[PDB]
Order: structure tokens, then C-alpha cells, then sequence
């Protein structure tokens, strides 16, 4: 029994404490009181039998207090806890220290049938520890000279097989029709077919006629995920020097550390930092176990980026956009209220730390963008893939269709109608004008 | 079928038709529901480039009336008809650009 | 005067705040009120007249907080001030 | 009793010595020889009984003294005390140095009432041992190419909240209206709300486009006072590579040891460097205790630099304007005979050792131009920062105003006239041609 | 109300309308009064930004007279009436410009 000490019936948080929020099924007929307590220790303290080191430090002020266990709305089995963290259980800014701390050996507890961590409340504090992103939204804004409607991106399609110089035409011709950036695709860094030297050069010089001839700020992503870190600063600084503004990185295949590395060098060289969820699916596909989305979201943010893929919710499954719109606005806003419904159980405030793009892609086209200009705000990315790229008439075409559509979408927005259900009358008279626009509604209507 | 053709666009509602009137006071209407303030930008086409742009008077802060906004975009369309002038709305809160697009251009 | 927008009757400091006590004298005389908020506002906020650039960025989140006048206990014309 | 060995009644000083002037107030009914004394000592040496280690050095020659006590004019308990150094009492070119073994202890000791450090002393040696300033007065004039006119600055108004797009268009319009630089503000050099990489970048870009506009060869201050060396001397040579030609640094707050590395750096650089005199008051505002600004400027013209803060006098103060023109001669002539009236205790000559520039900032506007040339001469600086800026008509327009003013000010002298009596005239007849300055001159009657 | 416009001025009295003869006259006297030498300056306006323009005969040294000055002044104007021609005193004792400014503004 591990309630007496660490099950906490009235203890209220401190407001330098870390707070975390547990969906947790221990075994049939078990007290969920002592459960919790034994995810709590878990998480901080374990012994088999009566020790005696621990009598030289004192346990009681290093160790976790699960202070309140709620009633899951739709299983009775499961029960959401609410564990407390005194400030010092952690690395000042080390978002891999929290994430071993928090779920380094607590999902190899036999006693538990089921596992997932929903929500943390960092503290100001630790918050104002970590690096944080380098640029952040309106810095962003500022260097992009973007404002006004969301920003629009594409995936180089196909997934691989281009060399250097046909990937670059191929991301000019895509630049070229009014897209705002382009990404390189996560699996892609250095291969047989492309060395990434190559890659980047040849990228380098169709942004940069790409960026004279529409006479605007462009970019595309560049992809520094390799092997060693030693690789991946070499290639971020060969990226600096060939002008481009931003680059591109997968955190969680690559790692957080090497995450928080490669937000700092984007700082110190004033870089943009994309960053996109590969593997993300692995730890929150599953609705009842692992970690939900939120969570890695938050750690993404205080451990540095400026853009973070999300899908939308929407083109496929219409969902729960109501908890997706919550993660939103833990990446956006510098506070958010609490909200069952999206999934906040806490009140949590970023100070005044910039917030973090938001990316939207899959599945998506033409045809969606007024509900994802609706839900998404303007805070937000939009890459079409196979959209802009399999229209027929080309990528630059159908990446023009595209912008057309936004602008015609964000105006019709800023004039104060309901976009959603007139969205027909609006695609029409947008392709009024833009023929292009006409046959992709066309195409997939 | 057909090409589209590469054209020296205006950043965001550079591709459309240029806006009527009326949706300019839609377009400012909606900058002051938005709690944002004007403000005036023109500048030669040829310095299109740079990352500032020649400012109009100073950016009016409490001013929630459209035909100053109309009748301060004609003034200063006439004193500079040959180069590109843009609306802006600044937000105070956030440091940026609200909304932006051009709203005359140069001969 | 600066009172009416660097003096607070009733503001309560923020946990994340930093809190300073001056031991002021202002000069004989004067509102100690007004020489306090003087104070808070010439640590982050001084305009001699009327200003423009500060309307696009919020001054009233980023200015000090003086919230506490008390006498010192010796002086009646020096005085503690808490500002934050 | 120490007069019998720190009491000099018939030494003259040599010329190689340090010579001090302190203005003691010892206890009341001591004998103000050996109050003199024991200062004297207590900057050299301090013993509370018989010692041995004494006889190995030759104390007799390692000894400071005390050798003239002069009455104030005003208080017969206060008297003026003359204290001497042998030269090698302190490093070759380490203001630090001096400073400590000064003011290092002095000031602790019971038996003195209040100690005011007035007026010291350098020899030649010294001067010629220290780096000095990196440019000079007539080698920043050379870079900059401007003449005839004192220069024209303003501090970015509000103190904060700037993001480097603001703060870099705001520093644009300031130096478009012919303003010659514009300062940072002293307690802003890195920020949550905006990093030191983006505000160097953005000015960088504004004053290349403003350059670009007016004509003129123009830069901005940039301050790298920071928590670290590594970090002052990377944003130095982050600025040095942007191409601007002068930063700006805290002394005392960053630190004498700071500034004089920062001066070095700048020297082998080639890079101008301006200073603010953050905390000076703490150390000058007492009249009667503390140290006078006048050895706090002649340890900065040792230590490097080329401006420094003084205010003017006027504006709210009519003052003692005497002391301050005092040090504005120590600040720019290469010697400067005696005078009491000015505060100059010592026949100071500097050699050839460049003078440093005098920067007037603070509760000045249009309105006080006419004295201000008339009091600083031509080798300084005038800031405006919230007159400029609080200007209806716009920060370009107020500069453009304030040097307009200045150039019918210098204009006028030049022609021979007094202008502090028909001061009025003067602006009356630079309104005739510049109604920015009629409207301004108005607003501040 | 109202804008200024951005103007090519031209260093310490670019701003003021062109100084008239009996200016230039006391200018001079104030130069020789400062015990400085004149020295002339013409270059093409295209090339402002150099550091060194195409100087006139050598200073004059020991010069007191202002008509020589004013002789020399009109003959260099006419040499090249299209380039910039500006006036400084040259201060030997401090190796810097006492005072300079523009006298003849090209075409």
C-alpha cells in the first residue's frame, strides 16, 4: 500500500509545481486511490521492502502528490488523476528530462491495465527556463512579410526519387504559383539517388529566381534530420549561408535533445525551425493508451519550433474537433482557460513566450479550405501535395488555384459571412476568375 | 489547356481584380471591428523589394470612422499616383500586421 | 502627473513579479503618491508630453506597479515604497 | 596617531606620482592632519599594531602621501586633502586598478564622517600606458564626415515592448529626418519580448535604407551590455559584420574590466563606441559623499571610448554649469590648467591622447538648442528622445526640426551673434522656413 | 497635416534654401577668423558618397582676402557648373574640417 504517503486527499498544488493529468485503468476491483498513488510513486519513488538511504534525503519534500482523482465522463473504470511535481524533480529547460521523468518507467507497472498521460501544467517557471522558440509567429510574420491570410504550403511529390536539379525545378514550379513555402518530405535527407548537397543548392537557386520573379520573400524547408548532430548543424549552417530562411526537422525521430539543439543554432543564427510529427501517430493513434497529442505539443513548444503539423480534423473524419481546436489554442495563445471539452484541465499561461505555427496537411484540398480557414484561424499552414501537384494543368496552376481560393475564402471571411455553408457560392465566384480554380472544384467535387 | 503566366503580384489580393469601393469599406470596416488601427503605406513600384514602405500620416489610434480612412486613401493617392499604395492594420497587442493588402496601384 | 496611471490603491503583485522598495524623499511639500509613481514610471516609462509610438505597443501591461506607500518608521518625509 | 609617517608638511609631489584630491569630514574635534593621514593610509596601507612582515619591503617608499589641506569654500569641517601615489602602486593601464586601490577600503573607516573623491590626478605614464579611446573626436568625425555642427541623436521611445520590425522602422523614421544616430535604451539589450538578433538585424536594415535615402553616412547605437563577456564580444561582432559602424555599452553596470575589453575589441576592430552613464547618480547625486562624475569620466576617457552622458546642466537645473564645462574640457582638451571654480585641482595634460565626445540627453527639447551649443561647443552630441518622438507631426518631423534648429543655431554663431539673448529671433526665423519647427516651438513655449 | 518628403540634401545647410553671396562672404570671414585655410571641393552629384572629392588649386595658406576667395569660388563654379561645388576650412593644429558646406548645386 502506497496511499498513505502518496495519495494527497486535500492538498492544493503549489503554483511552482508540475501538474499532470493521468486517464488511468488499473486492474478489476482495485482501489483507484491506491492506483493512483502507485502511478504517482512510479513517477518519482519505488521500493520493494524497507530501505535506508532514503532516510538521507527527505523523501517527503522530493516526491509526487496525486491530489485529485475525477470520474472519466464515459468509463467508470477509467478515472482521471491529477499528480503534483515539486519544481526541483527536474532540468531547467530540459524538456527530455521531464519526458524521462514523467514517463521513463511508469507505463512497466504490472498494476495498471491501462495508461495515458493527457495533460501537463508547466510552471511559469520552467517555462521561462527553456530556450522556447527561436523566432516565434509574429517574428515569423515580420520576416516573411506575410499577414492577412493564412500561409500556404505543398509537399514535394513524389516522395523521392528526384535529383537534384528536378527536385529544384520541381519546388520552383511550385513556388512560382503564389505558395508561400514548400517541405521536404520527412523520410528524405540523403539518399543514393540525391545527396542532400545537391538538394539544397539547387533548392537554393530556384527559391531565390522563384523569389525575383513573383517579387516576393519565399522559402522552402529545408530537412537537416541525419545521422549525427555533427551532420545536421553542418548542414543547417550550409543552409545559412546559401540565404535560405528556413529549415525543417522531424523532433521526435531525431530526438528532443536534438530538437532543443537545433532550435538554439536556428537562434543564434537567426534560422526559421519546421518541425514536423512523424511518428506521432505511434504514441497517440491509439484513443486510450500512450500520450495524447496535447502533451508532445507542449513539449514541442518549450523545447523550441515555429510550425507543428496537425492534420486539420477534417477531409477524412469529421471527429472531435473540439479537443483538436484546444491543442490549437495551447499553441497559439499565451494563456487558455480550462476546458473538459478540449481537453484543458488546466490553467495554463505561457507568460509572454511566443507561440508556434500551426500545419495542416493530408487529405486535403480545394474543396476544404473555407472550414479550415474557419477552424484553423490565421495563425496556420496549408500544404496540398498531391492537390497542387496533381491538378492537371501543373503545379504552378494548381498552387495558384489554391492562393486564389484562400485570398477569395480569408476576404469573404473579413467581410463577415458564415463561410461554411455558402462555401459553394464562394469557390464559384472565386473561379469567376481563375479557371484553374474551376476545374479543381471540378475535380473533385 | 493554356498557361498561367508569371505576374508581378501585390501580396494578398494581388492575383484578384482590384477591390471596389465599396469592399474597401468593407475592408476597413472590418480592421475596426478588429480593434486594429490604419495606416497608410506608398513607395515606388521599382523598390517594391524593400521592407519598409514611405508612411502616410501617423496611424490614427481611436479612429472608428470609414470616410476619413476613404477620403485619406484618395489624398494621399493623388499626391502619389505613380506608386503602389497599401492599408494596413496594426494591432497594438500582438506587433503585426492584422491584415494588409494594396489598394491602389501605380501607373 | 503620473498617478492616475503609475499609482495602484488596490493592486495586489503578481507572484512572477519583481518587487522593489525604495526608501524615498521627495522633494518638501509634494504628493508622495506622485513622487512614488514618478519613481515606477522613470523605471521603465517617461514622456514629457503627449507620444505616439507608445499606442502600438500595450503600455499598460508592460509598466511597473507601485502598490504600497508606508511610513518609515524615524522619518515622516522618507518613505517606503513598493513597486512592481 | 599616522600624521608622524602619512603627514607630508613639506613633500612636493613628483611627476610621475598619482595625486587625489578627497573632501573629508572627519569626526568632530579630530585633528584634520591625521583624519588626512589615516585616508591616506587606509588607500595604501593599515596596521592595528606592530608588524614584522613590514620591514621586508621598504614601506617608506611604497607609501602614499597626503601633503596639502586646503579649507573648502563653505565648510570649515570640510577641507580638501591632496594624497599622492607613487606610480607603482597600480597596473599599467587597469582603471579597475586605480579604482581599487582608491576607493577599495576608504571608505569604511569610522573616523571619517563622509569622503568625497573630487579630482585626480594621471600621469603622463599612465595615460600613455592605458588603451585609451579606439577612435578619438576627430577620427569619428573622419568616419562619419560630419563637421561644422554638433550631432543629433534621440533614445527609441517607449523604454520597451518594441519588436524588431518596430524597433527598426521606428529607428528608420527617427534617422530619415537627418538625426545623426539614434541610442538604445540603457536597460534594453535582450529581452522575452524581443531578442538582440532580431533588433540588430532590423535596425541593421533600416539604417542601410535610410543611408541609402538621405545621402549621408548614418549608423544607430547597439548595445551589447550583457550577462557574459562571450555574449558581449558575439554581439559586437555579429554588429561588426552587419556593417554598422557603432554599439553602445553600460560602463559601470557592465563593469570597467567590460569596457575595457569592449574597447579593445573595438580598437582592433575598428569600430566606434558610444557609453551611457547608467547608475552615475548613485555614485554623484549626494553633493557632499560619494565620488565626483568628473573621475568617473576621466576613468572612462583612460579606459576607451568616444561619448559619454552628461546631460547639459539646463533645462530644469540652472545650477553650477561652471563644474560641468569643467569636465567638458577634461572630456575633449589634451590639457587643461587649474581651476576651482571649475572643479579642475591639478595641471592635467593628456598628451596626444584623443578626447572623448559629450552626449547631452535628458529634459531637453527645442526650445534650450541655443544654450546647449552655446555651453558644449561643437564637440558633442544632442539627444531628443520623447520631443522627437512626441512631435505631432511624426518622429521624422521632429528631427527634422530639431536639426534644422541646430543648423540656424550653428549658423548664427558662426555669424558672430550672441545667441542666448535672441534666441528667439533665431528660431522665429528658422520657423519662417520650416513650419515643423514653428509648430514644435510652440508646443514646448 | 501634411507630409515632408525625403530630400537629397547635401551636409550642414543642405536643408536651407541656397546661401546668397554676402552668407558666403561671412562664412569665409568666420573661416579666416578661425585662423583655418579655405579649400575647394567640386565632384559629379552622382558620386556624392565618395569619400574624397576633386579638390581645386592647393589650400591657401596665409590667405586673409575674401575677394580671392570669391574669385576662386565663381572660376571652379564655371570650371564644372554641373558637379557639386561645396567650401571647408581646413584646421591644421586639429587635422579635422572646422566647418564645410555646399556652395553650388549642379544641374
Amino acid at each position: 500500500e502506497y496511499r498513505d504517503t502518496y495519495w494527497t486527499p486535500d492538498y492544493v498544488p503549489l503554483d511552482t509545481d508540475l501538474l499532470a493529468c493521468f486517464k488511468c485503468t488499473g486492474q478489476e476491483g482495485v482501489p483507484k486511490e491506491e492506483v493512483a498513488a502507485a502511478v504517482a510513486a512510479e513517477s518519482s519513488t519505488g521500493t520493494w521492502s524497507t530501505v535506508w538511504s532514503e532516510l538521507l534525503v527527505d523523501l517527503d519534500f522530493y516526491k509526487g502528490r496525486c491530489y485529485r482523482i475525477e470520474d472519466v465522463p464515459g468509463d467508470k473504470e477509467a478515472f482521471y488523476a491529477f499528480i503534483a511535481y515539486p519544481l526541483d524533480l527536474f532540468e531547467e529547460g530540459s524538456v527530455t528530462n521531464v519526458l524521462t521523468s514523467l514517463v521513463g518507467n511508469v507505463f512497466g507497472f504490472k498494476a495498471l491495465r491501462h495508461l495515458r498521460l493527457e495533460d501537463i501544467r508547466f510552471p511559469m517557471a520552467f517555462i521561462k527556463t527553456c530556450p522556447g522558440p527561436p523566432n516565434g509567429i509574429c517574428v515569423e510574420r515580420d520576416r516573411m512579410n506575410k499577414y492577412g491570410r493564412p500561409l500556404l504550403g505543398c509537399t514535394i511529390k513524389p516522395k523521392l526519387g528526384l535529383s537534384g536539379k528536378n527536385y529544384g525545378r520541381v519546388v520552383y514550379e511550385c513556388l512560382r504559383g503564389g505558395l508561400d513555402f514548400t517541405k521536404d518530405d520527412e523520410n528524405i535527407n540523403s539518399q543514393p539517388f540525391q545527396r542532400w548537397q545537391n538538394r539544397f543548392e539547387f533548392v537554393a537557386e530556384a527559391v531565390a529566381l522563384a523569389q525575383q520573379e513573383t517579387g516576393e520573400k519565399k522559402g522552402h524547408y529545408l530537412n537537416c534530420t541525419a545521422a549525427t548532430p555533427e551532420e545536421m548543424y553542418e548542414r543547417a549552417e550550409f543552409a545559412k549561408e546559401l540565404g535560405q530562411p528556413i529549415i525543417m526537422h522531424d523532433y521526435i525521430t531525431g530526438g528532443f535533445t536534438a530538437n532543443t539543439g537545433l532550435s538554439k543554432w536556428c537562434r543564434k543564427n537567426g534560422m526559421l525551425l519546421h518541425i514536423h510529427r512523424a511518428m506521432h501517430a505511434v504514441i497517440d493513434r491509439h484513443p486510450k493508451h500512450g500520450i495524447h497529442f496535447r502533451v508532445l505539443a507542449k513539449c514541442l513548444r518549450l523545447s523550441g519550433g515555429d510550425q507543428l503539423h496537425t492534420g486539420t480534423v477534417v477531409g477524412k473524419l469529421e471527429g472531435d474537433r473540439q479537443t483538436t481546436l484546444g491543442f490549437i489554442d495551447q499553441l497559439r495563445e499565451s494563456f487558455i482557460p480550462e476546458d473538459r471539452s478540449r481537453g484543458n484541465f488546466f490553467d495554463q499561461d505561457w507568460g509572454s513566450m511566443p507561440g508556434v505555427f500551426a500545419v495542416a496537411s493530408g487529405g486535403i484540398h480545394v474543396w476544404h479550405m473555407p472550414a479550415l480557414v474557419a477552424i484553423f484561424g490565421d495563425d496556420s499552414v496549408l500544404q496540398f501535395g498531391g492537390g497542387t501537384h496533381g491538378h492537371p494543368w501543373g503545379s504552378a496552376a494548381g498552387a495558384a488555384a489554391n492562393r486564389v481560393a484562400l485570398e477569395a475564402c480569408v476576404k469573404a471571411r473579413n467581410a463577415g459571412r458564415e463561410i461554411e455553408k455558402e462555401s459553394r457560392d464562394i469557390l464559384m465566384e472565386a473561379a469567376k476568375h481563375s479557371p484553374e480554380l474551376a476545374i479543381a472544384l471540378e475535380t473533385w467535387k | 489547356v493554356g498557361d498561367y503566366q508569371t505576374v508581378a503580384t501585390l501580396e494578398t489580393f494581388g492575383f484578384l481584380p482590384p477591390m471596389t469601393q465599396d469592399e474597401i469599406y468593407d475592408q476597413i470596416a472590418y480592421i475596426i471591428a478588429q480593434g486594429w488601427s490604419p495606416l497608410i503605406e506608398h513607395v515606388h513600384p521599382s523598390r517594391s523589394m524593400a521592407t519598409y514602405w514611405s508612411y502616410w500620416k501617423l496611424p490614427f489610434f481611436g479612429e472608428k470612422d470609414l470616410g476619413v480612412i476613404v477620403s485619406e486613401l484618395e489624398a494621399c493617392h493623388r499626391a502619389y499616383p505613380d506608386h503602389h499604395v497599401r492599408l494596413v492594420g496594426y494591432d497594438a497587442y500582438t506587433q503585426s500586421q492584422g491584415a494588409c493588402f494594396v489598394v491602389f496601384e501605380g501607373r
